[PDB]
Protein backbone atom coordinates (compact mmCIF):
# COMPACT_ATOMS: atom_id res chain seq x y z
CA UNK A 1 0.00 0.00 0.00
CA UNK A 2 1.11 3.44 -1.20
CA UNK A 3 2.83 5.50 2.02
CA UNK A 4 3.98 8.99 2.05
CA UNK A 5 5.87 10.56 4.96
CA UNK A 6 6.51 14.23 5.23
CA UNK A 7 9.07 15.76 7.61
CA UNK A 8 10.93 18.90 7.82
CA UNK A 9 8.41 21.06 9.43
CA UNK A 10 8.64 23.11 12.44
CA UNK A 11 8.70 26.88 13.55
CA UNK A 12 11.12 29.38 11.14
CA UNK A 13 11.81 33.13 11.41
CA UNK A 14 10.07 35.16 8.23
CA UNK A 15 13.07 35.79 5.45
CA UNK A 16 14.85 32.49 6.39
CA UNK A 17 14.25 29.27 4.12
CA UNK A 18 13.97 25.61 4.94
CA UNK A 19 13.71 22.13 2.82
CA UNK A 20 11.12 19.70 3.26
CA UNK A 21 11.18 16.38 2.78
CA UNK A 22 8.41 13.32 1.54
CA UNK A 23 9.88 9.46 2.03
CA UNK A 24 7.98 7.61 -0.62
CA UNK A 25 7.24 3.62 -0.13
CA UNK A 26 4.28 1.36 -1.76
CA UNK A 27 5.04 2.15 -5.44
CA UNK A 28 7.14 2.83 -7.75
CA UNK A 29 8.12 6.65 -6.66
CA UNK A 30 10.35 7.08 -9.33
CA UNK A 31 7.94 6.22 -12.40
CA UNK A 32 5.20 8.94 -11.02
CA UNK A 33 5.38 12.59 -10.99
CA UNK A 34 4.51 14.29 -7.74
CA UNK A 35 3.02 17.54 -6.48
CA UNK A 36 2.90 19.86 -3.29
CA UNK A 37 0.27 20.97 -1.76
CA UNK A 38 -0.42 23.25 1.49
CA UNK A 39 -3.43 24.29 3.69
CA UNK A 40 -2.97 27.64 5.99
CA UNK A 41 -4.40 26.82 9.18
CA UNK A 42 -8.83 27.16 8.94
CA UNK A 43 -8.39 27.66 5.26
CA UNK A 44 -8.42 25.31 1.96
CA UNK A 45 -6.19 23.12 -0.23
CA UNK A 46 -3.97 25.25 -2.43
CA UNK A 47 -1.72 23.94 -4.85
CA UNK A 48 2.09 23.99 -4.50
CA UNK A 49 4.47 22.67 -7.24
CA UNK A 50 4.87 19.63 -9.64
CA UNK A 51 7.88 17.79 -10.66
CA UNK A 52 7.91 14.87 -13.59
CA UNK A 53 9.08 11.67 -12.57
CA UNK A 54 12.15 12.53 -13.90
CA UNK A 55 12.61 15.73 -13.10
CA UNK A 56 12.43 17.42 -16.55
CA UNK A 57 9.93 19.66 -15.93
CA UNK A 58 8.60 21.51 -12.90
CA UNK A 59 5.31 24.28 -12.78
CA UNK A 60 4.74 26.32 -9.32
CA UNK A 61 1.99 28.22 -7.87
CA UNK A 62 2.22 31.85 -9.26
CA UNK A 63 2.35 32.55 -4.88
CA UNK A 64 5.29 30.69 -4.42
CA UNK A 65 6.89 31.17 -7.79
CA UNK A 66 11.06 32.41 -7.82
CA UNK A 67 10.64 31.13 -3.96
CA UNK A 68 10.09 27.86 -4.25
CA UNK A 69 11.87 24.62 -5.68
CA UNK A 70 10.91 21.30 -5.90
CA UNK A 71 13.42 18.43 -6.65
CA UNK A 72 13.82 14.44 -6.37
CA UNK A 73 16.16 11.96 -5.42
CA UNK A 74 14.74 8.40 -6.83
CA UNK A 75 17.83 6.52 -5.67
CA UNK A 76 16.32 7.61 -2.68
CA UNK A 77 12.41 7.65 -2.95
CA UNK A 78 12.38 11.15 -1.45
CA UNK A 79 10.50 14.64 -2.76
CA UNK A 80 11.80 17.48 -1.93
CA UNK A 81 10.32 21.22 -1.35
CA UNK A 82 12.82 24.12 -0.79
CA UNK A 83 11.20 27.40 0.64
CA UNK A 84 13.63 30.27 0.41
CA UNK A 85 12.57 33.63 1.54
CA UNK A 86 9.84 32.76 3.68
CA UNK A 87 6.55 34.70 4.61
CA UNK A 88 3.96 34.56 7.55
CA UNK A 89 1.87 33.46 5.05
CA UNK A 90 3.63 30.73 3.93
CA UNK A 91 2.59 28.93 7.74
CA UNK A 92 0.38 25.70 6.57
CA UNK A 93 0.37 22.43 6.47
CA UNK A 94 2.74 21.08 3.81
CA UNK A 95 1.15 18.15 1.96
CA UNK A 96 2.90 15.46 -0.89
CA UNK A 97 0.75 13.88 -2.97
CA UNK A 98 1.27 11.18 -5.71
CA UNK A 99 -0.50 11.92 -9.40
CA UNK A 100 -3.36 9.44 -9.78
CA UNK A 101 -3.00 6.76 -12.56
CA UNK A 102 -5.71 8.37 -14.45
CA UNK A 103 -7.24 6.33 -17.78
CA UNK A 104 -5.64 5.99 -20.65
CA UNK A 105 -4.72 9.41 -22.68
CA UNK A 106 -6.28 11.51 -19.61
CA UNK A 107 -5.40 14.93 -18.42
CA UNK A 108 -3.22 14.50 -15.47
CA UNK A 109 -3.19 16.09 -11.73
CA UNK A 110 -5.52 14.04 -9.63
CA UNK A 111 -4.20 12.83 -6.02
CA UNK A 112 -4.51 9.32 -5.41
CA UNK A 113 -2.28 9.11 -1.98
CA UNK A 114 -1.74 12.10 0.47
CA UNK A 115 1.13 12.10 3.07
CA UNK A 116 -0.47 13.11 6.62
CA UNK A 117 1.51 16.55 6.16
CA UNK A 118 4.06 18.57 8.04
CA UNK A 119 3.42 21.64 9.38
CA UNK A 120 5.76 24.90 8.68
CA UNK A 121 5.17 27.86 11.15
CA UNK A 122 6.71 31.67 10.25
CA UNK A 123 6.37 33.23 12.87
CA UNK A 124 9.19 35.93 14.99
CA UNK A 125 7.76 34.82 18.29
CA UNK A 126 9.95 33.07 20.67
CA UNK A 127 8.85 29.69 22.74
CA UNK A 128 6.90 31.09 25.67
CA UNK A 129 4.51 29.65 28.27
CA UNK A 130 1.01 30.85 29.08
CA UNK A 131 -0.61 33.39 31.84
CA UNK A 132 -3.63 31.24 33.21
CA UNK A 133 -6.41 33.46 34.43
CA UNK A 134 -9.89 32.53 35.86
CA UNK A 135 -13.23 33.66 34.37
CA UNK A 136 -14.88 33.34 37.57
CA UNK A 137 -18.63 32.38 37.96
CA UNK A 138 -21.20 35.28 38.04
CA UNK A 139 -22.11 36.21 41.64
CA UNK A 140 -25.55 37.29 40.35
CA UNK A 141 -25.39 33.85 38.63
CA UNK A 142 -29.29 32.12 38.92
CA UNK A 143 -30.54 30.00 41.48
CA UNK A 144 -30.59 26.57 41.30
CA UNK A 145 -29.49 26.99 37.56
CA UNK A 146 -26.34 26.90 35.82
CA UNK A 147 -23.20 29.20 36.01
CA UNK A 148 -20.20 28.93 33.61
CA UNK A 149 -16.52 29.49 35.15
CA UNK A 150 -12.69 28.78 33.11
CA UNK A 151 -9.63 29.69 32.35
CA UNK A 152 -8.04 32.14 30.05
CA UNK A 153 -5.09 30.51 28.85
CA UNK A 154 -3.22 33.60 27.79
CA UNK A 155 -0.04 34.48 25.34
CA UNK A 156 1.51 31.57 24.45
CA UNK A 157 4.20 30.17 21.58
CA UNK A 158 4.11 28.08 19.55
CA UNK A 159 0.54 25.74 19.58
CA UNK A 160 -0.46 23.20 21.54
CA UNK A 161 -1.75 23.52 24.43
CA UNK A 162 -3.82 21.60 26.31
CA UNK A 163 -6.90 21.67 29.45
CA UNK A 164 -8.45 19.48 31.73
CA UNK A 165 -10.37 20.47 34.62
CA UNK A 166 -9.77 18.63 37.79
CA UNK A 167 -7.58 16.42 36.31
CA UNK A 168 -9.47 14.64 33.73
CA UNK A 169 -12.40 13.63 36.56
CA UNK A 170 -14.87 16.45 34.77
CA UNK A 171 -15.26 16.57 31.50
CA UNK A 172 -19.03 16.89 30.84
CA UNK A 173 -20.01 20.42 29.56
CA UNK A 174 -16.81 21.40 28.92
CA UNK A 175 -15.71 23.25 25.88
CA UNK A 176 -12.17 24.34 25.23
CA UNK A 177 -11.92 26.92 22.04
CA UNK A 178 -9.32 26.75 19.34
CA UNK A 179 -6.88 29.30 19.98
CA UNK A 180 -6.65 32.57 18.36
CA UNK A 181 -3.05 34.07 16.91
CA UNK A 182 -2.93 37.92 18.26
CA UNK A 183 -1.85 40.58 17.13
CA UNK A 184 1.63 40.44 19.16
CA UNK A 185 2.50 36.46 17.54
CA UNK A 186 1.29 35.22 20.14
CA UNK A 187 -1.86 32.56 20.74
CA UNK A 188 -4.82 32.65 23.48
CA UNK A 189 -7.32 30.40 24.38
CA UNK A 190 -10.25 30.54 26.93
CA UNK A 191 -11.76 26.76 27.82
CA UNK A 192 -14.82 27.07 29.89
CA UNK A 193 -17.55 23.96 32.10
CA UNK A 194 -21.03 24.58 33.23
CA UNK A 195 -21.57 23.39 36.24
CA UNK A 196 -24.71 23.16 38.54
CA UNK A 197 -24.86 26.52 40.26
CA UNK A 198 -25.53 25.05 43.70
CA UNK A 199 -22.31 22.79 43.71
CA UNK A 200 -20.53 26.10 43.92
CA UNK A 201 -19.74 26.33 47.71
CA UNK A 202 -19.45 22.55 47.37
CA UNK A 203 -17.09 21.08 44.43
CA UNK A 204 -13.89 22.57 44.11
CA UNK A 205 -12.69 23.68 40.02
CA UNK A 206 -9.12 23.48 38.72
CA UNK A 207 -8.07 23.51 35.33
CA UNK A 208 -4.95 21.92 34.39
CA UNK A 209 -2.89 23.83 31.56
CA UNK A 210 0.00 21.84 29.81
CA UNK A 211 2.18 23.67 27.35
CA UNK A 212 5.12 21.46 26.57
CA UNK A 213 7.31 23.93 24.63
CA UNK A 214 7.89 25.87 27.51
CA UNK A 215 7.70 22.86 29.99
CA UNK A 216 5.21 25.01 31.80
CA UNK A 217 2.40 22.98 34.13
CA UNK A 218 -0.08 25.19 35.61
CA UNK A 219 -3.17 24.01 38.03
CA UNK A 220 -5.70 27.35 38.57
CA UNK A 221 -8.08 27.37 41.34
CA UNK A 222 -11.02 29.12 39.78
CA UNK A 223 -13.51 29.94 42.51
CA UNK A 224 -16.40 33.50 42.82
CA UNK B 1 -6.69 31.14 -13.11
CA UNK B 2 -9.53 28.59 -13.89
CA UNK B 3 -11.67 29.42 -10.25
CA UNK B 4 -13.39 26.64 -8.84
CA UNK B 5 -17.12 27.01 -6.68
CA UNK B 6 -18.72 25.25 -5.08
CA UNK B 7 -21.96 25.40 -4.06
CA UNK B 8 -23.33 25.66 -1.08
CA UNK B 9 -20.38 26.29 1.20
CA UNK B 10 -21.77 24.84 4.43
CA UNK B 11 -24.86 21.95 4.01
CA UNK B 12 -26.45 20.62 7.37
CA UNK B 13 -28.13 17.34 6.49
CA UNK B 14 -29.08 13.66 8.63
CA UNK B 15 -28.52 10.74 8.26
CA UNK B 16 -30.36 8.86 5.46
CA UNK B 17 -30.51 11.84 3.11
CA UNK B 18 -29.80 12.66 -0.05
CA UNK B 19 -26.72 14.93 -0.27
CA UNK B 20 -25.87 16.79 -3.75
CA UNK B 21 -22.91 19.09 -3.58
CA UNK B 22 -22.45 21.61 -6.48
CA UNK B 23 -18.91 22.71 -8.10
CA UNK B 24 -18.50 25.11 -11.02
CA UNK B 25 -15.77 25.91 -13.27
CA UNK B 26 -15.34 29.81 -14.66
CA UNK B 27 -14.01 28.24 -17.62
CA UNK B 28 -14.60 25.35 -19.56
CA UNK B 29 -12.72 21.84 -18.14
CA UNK B 30 -13.94 18.87 -20.17
CA UNK B 31 -14.20 15.64 -17.41
CA UNK B 32 -10.74 16.60 -15.20
CA UNK B 33 -12.78 17.24 -12.29
CA UNK B 34 -11.71 15.46 -8.91
CA UNK B 35 -13.10 14.94 -5.63
CA UNK B 36 -12.30 15.07 -1.79
CA UNK B 37 -13.28 14.05 1.37
CA UNK B 38 -11.35 15.78 4.46
CA UNK B 39 -11.90 15.69 7.97
CA UNK B 40 -10.22 17.93 10.79
CA UNK B 41 -6.68 17.20 10.88
CA UNK B 42 -6.35 14.75 8.53
CA UNK B 43 -5.28 14.68 5.19
CA UNK B 44 -7.56 14.50 2.46
CA UNK B 45 -8.71 11.59 0.85
CA UNK B 46 -10.15 11.33 -3.12
CA UNK B 47 -13.49 9.97 -3.73
CA UNK B 48 -13.90 10.68 -7.44
CA UNK B 49 -11.58 11.40 -10.44
CA UNK B 50 -12.48 12.03 -13.94
CA UNK B 51 -15.86 13.68 -12.68
CA UNK B 52 -17.64 10.32 -12.61
CA UNK B 53 -15.38 7.44 -12.11
CA UNK B 54 -15.48 5.92 -8.23
CA UNK B 55 -11.83 5.28 -6.69
CA UNK B 56 -11.33 2.00 -5.63
CA UNK B 57 -12.62 1.00 -2.73
CA UNK B 58 -15.05 4.12 -1.93
CA UNK B 59 -18.25 3.63 -0.82
CA UNK B 60 -20.69 3.17 -3.43
CA UNK B 61 -23.28 5.43 -1.94
CA UNK B 62 -20.25 8.22 -3.75
CA UNK B 63 -21.15 9.34 -7.20
CA UNK B 64 -20.57 12.76 -9.88
CA UNK B 65 -21.62 13.57 -12.37
CA UNK B 66 -21.06 16.65 -14.99
CA UNK B 67 -18.96 18.05 -17.67
CA UNK B 68 -17.95 21.45 -19.01
CA UNK B 69 -18.12 23.66 -16.66
CA UNK B 70 -21.30 22.12 -13.91
CA UNK B 71 -20.48 19.26 -12.10
CA UNK B 72 -22.06 17.38 -8.53
CA UNK B 73 -21.14 14.78 -6.01
CA UNK B 74 -23.52 13.03 -4.50
CA UNK B 75 -24.04 11.10 -1.32
CA UNK B 76 -27.08 8.76 -1.91
CA UNK B 77 -27.32 8.29 1.38
CA UNK B 78 -25.47 10.00 4.37
CA UNK B 79 -23.75 7.82 6.72
CA UNK B 80 -22.31 9.45 10.45
CA UNK B 81 -18.99 8.90 8.38
CA UNK B 82 -19.51 11.59 6.12
CA UNK B 83 -19.89 15.01 8.05
CA UNK B 84 -16.74 16.37 6.68
CA UNK B 85 -15.51 19.06 4.32
CA UNK B 86 -16.17 17.90 0.93
CA UNK B 87 -13.59 19.49 -2.21
CA UNK B 88 -13.43 19.59 -5.41
CA UNK B 89 -10.06 19.85 -7.94
CA UNK B 90 -10.02 20.97 -11.38
CA UNK B 91 -6.93 19.07 -13.40
CA UNK B 92 -7.42 20.52 -16.90
CA UNK B 93 -4.78 23.35 -16.84
CA UNK B 94 -2.76 23.72 -13.93
CA UNK B 95 -4.44 22.47 -10.46
CA UNK B 96 -7.12 24.58 -8.46
CA UNK B 97 -9.24 23.95 -5.35
CA UNK B 98 -13.33 24.47 -4.52
CA UNK B 99 -13.08 26.33 -1.32
CA UNK B 100 -14.78 23.94 0.37
CA UNK B 101 -18.14 22.52 1.29
CA UNK B 102 -18.93 21.14 4.74
CA UNK B 103 -21.36 18.48 5.63
CA UNK B 104 -22.72 19.45 9.41
CA UNK B 105 -25.72 17.48 11.15
CA UNK B 106 -28.55 19.23 11.14
CA UNK B 107 -30.49 20.02 14.40
CA UNK B 108 -33.36 21.66 15.83
CA UNK B 109 -32.49 25.56 16.23
CA UNK B 110 -30.99 26.23 19.89
CA UNK B 111 -30.45 29.14 22.21
CA UNK B 112 -27.24 30.17 23.38
CA UNK B 113 -26.94 30.76 27.04
CA UNK B 114 -24.60 34.15 27.42
CA UNK B 115 -22.21 34.71 30.26
CA UNK B 116 -19.58 37.76 30.76
CA UNK B 117 -16.15 37.56 32.68
CA UNK B 118 -14.74 40.27 33.81
CA UNK B 119 -11.22 40.46 33.80
CA UNK B 120 -9.26 38.65 36.34
CA UNK B 121 -7.33 41.04 39.59
CA UNK B 122 -4.10 38.76 38.76
CA UNK B 123 -4.63 39.89 34.67
CA UNK B 124 -5.01 43.64 35.82
CA UNK B 125 -2.08 43.77 38.09
CA UNK B 126 0.06 43.41 34.72
CA UNK B 127 -1.43 46.54 32.43
CA UNK B 128 -4.02 44.44 30.05
CA UNK B 129 -7.35 43.80 30.81
CA UNK B 130 -9.28 40.85 28.68
CA UNK B 131 -13.32 40.44 28.76
CA UNK B 132 -14.86 37.59 27.73
CA UNK B 133 -18.04 36.44 26.12
CA UNK B 134 -19.29 32.64 26.54
CA UNK B 135 -22.32 32.04 24.09
CA UNK B 136 -22.74 27.96 25.01
CA UNK B 137 -24.69 25.22 23.02
CA UNK B 138 -26.28 27.26 20.33
CA UNK B 139 -27.40 26.14 16.65
CA UNK B 140 -27.39 27.59 13.81
CA UNK B 141 -23.19 28.51 14.18
CA UNK B 142 -24.46 31.82 12.41
CA UNK B 143 -24.27 34.43 15.56
CA UNK B 144 -23.63 38.16 16.12
CA UNK B 145 -21.52 39.29 19.18
CA UNK B 146 -21.13 43.47 19.76
CA UNK B 147 -19.09 44.87 22.44
CA UNK B 148 -20.34 48.08 24.03
CA UNK B 149 -18.24 50.15 26.02
CA UNK B 150 -20.11 53.24 27.81
CA UNK B 151 -22.95 52.09 25.44
CA UNK B 152 -19.49 52.41 22.60
CA UNK B 153 -20.14 49.94 20.12
CA UNK B 154 -16.24 48.46 19.86
CA UNK B 155 -14.55 47.59 16.31
CA UNK B 156 -11.78 46.07 15.74
CA UNK B 157 -10.12 44.93 19.06
CA UNK B 158 -12.05 41.55 20.05
CA UNK B 159 -11.38 38.07 18.59
CA UNK B 160 -13.57 35.21 18.51
CA UNK B 161 -13.28 31.41 18.28
CA UNK B 162 -16.03 28.47 18.18
CA UNK B 163 -16.08 24.89 18.42
CA UNK B 164 -16.69 21.99 16.25
CA UNK B 165 -20.45 20.33 16.57
CA UNK B 166 -20.59 18.85 19.86
CA UNK B 167 -20.39 15.14 19.77
CA UNK B 168 -23.41 14.49 21.81
CA UNK B 169 -25.92 16.83 20.93
CA UNK B 170 -24.64 18.80 18.23
CA UNK B 171 -24.67 22.46 19.03
CA UNK B 172 -21.52 25.31 18.99
CA UNK B 173 -20.40 27.25 21.10
CA UNK B 174 -18.34 30.23 20.51
CA UNK B 175 -15.68 32.87 22.55
CA UNK B 176 -15.35 36.56 22.27
CA UNK B 177 -12.58 37.94 23.73
CA UNK B 178 -12.47 42.09 23.87
CA UNK B 179 -8.71 43.39 24.78
CA UNK B 180 -7.83 46.96 25.94
CA UNK B 181 -5.30 48.14 27.71
CA UNK B 182 -5.17 48.84 31.76
CA UNK B 183 -5.61 52.20 31.14
CA UNK B 184 -8.23 51.85 28.96
CA UNK B 185 -10.23 49.87 30.56
CA UNK B 186 -10.24 52.46 33.62
CA UNK B 187 -11.39 55.02 31.82
CA UNK B 188 -15.09 53.39 31.49
CA UNK B 189 -17.46 51.68 33.60
CA UNK B 190 -19.57 49.53 31.58
CA UNK B 191 -19.02 46.75 29.99
CA UNK B 192 -21.55 44.61 27.58
CA UNK B 193 -21.59 41.60 24.89
CA UNK B 194 -25.04 41.79 23.00
CA UNK B 195 -25.94 38.57 21.59
CA UNK B 196 -28.28 37.96 18.66
CA UNK B 197 -29.28 34.77 17.31
CA UNK B 198 -32.22 32.97 15.61
CA UNK B 199 -33.36 30.97 18.96
CA UNK B 200 -33.62 34.41 20.35
CA UNK B 201 -36.83 36.43 20.56
CA UNK B 202 -34.88 39.70 21.06
CA UNK B 203 -30.97 40.54 21.58
CA UNK B 204 -29.86 39.29 24.85
CA UNK B 205 -27.34 41.41 27.01
CA UNK B 206 -25.16 40.57 29.35
CA UNK B 207 -22.83 43.30 31.68
CA UNK B 208 -21.38 44.40 34.43
CA UNK B 209 -19.97 47.65 36.01
CA UNK B 210 -15.82 47.19 37.46
CA UNK B 211 -17.06 47.65 41.54
CA UNK C 1 4.87 25.22 -25.82
CA UNK C 2 4.53 23.00 -23.57
CA UNK C 3 0.52 21.42 -21.70
CA UNK C 4 1.49 21.51 -17.86
CA UNK C 5 -1.21 18.94 -17.34
CA UNK C 6 0.36 16.69 -20.13
CA UNK C 7 1.29 13.05 -18.15
CA UNK C 8 4.39 13.52 -16.04
CA UNK C 9 4.77 9.55 -15.43
CA UNK C 10 6.99 7.21 -17.03
CA UNK C 11 5.76 5.42 -20.31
Amino acid sequence: QVQLVESGGGVVQPGTSLRLSCAASGFTFSSYGMHWVRQAPGKGLEWVAIIWYDGSKKYYADSVKGRFTISRDNSRNTLYLQMNSLRAEDTAVYYCAKVGEGQVGDSSGYYDHWGQGTLVTVSSASTKGPSVFPLAPSSKSTSGGTAALGCLVKDYFPEPVTVSWNSGALTSGVHTFPAVLQSSGLYSLSSVVTVPSSSLGTQTYICNVNHKPSNTKVDKRVEP
Amino acid sequence: DIQMTQSPSTLSASVGDRVTITCRASQSISSWLAWYQQKPGKAPKLLIYKASNLESGVPLRFSGSGSGTEFTLTISSLQPDDFATYYCQQYNNYWTFGQGTKVEIKRTVAAPSVFIFPPSDEQLKSGTASVVCLLNNFYPREAKVQWKVDNALQSGNSQESVTEQDSKDSTYSLSSTLTLSKADYEKHKVYACEVTHQGLSSPVTKSFNRG
Amino acid sequence: NANPNANPNAN
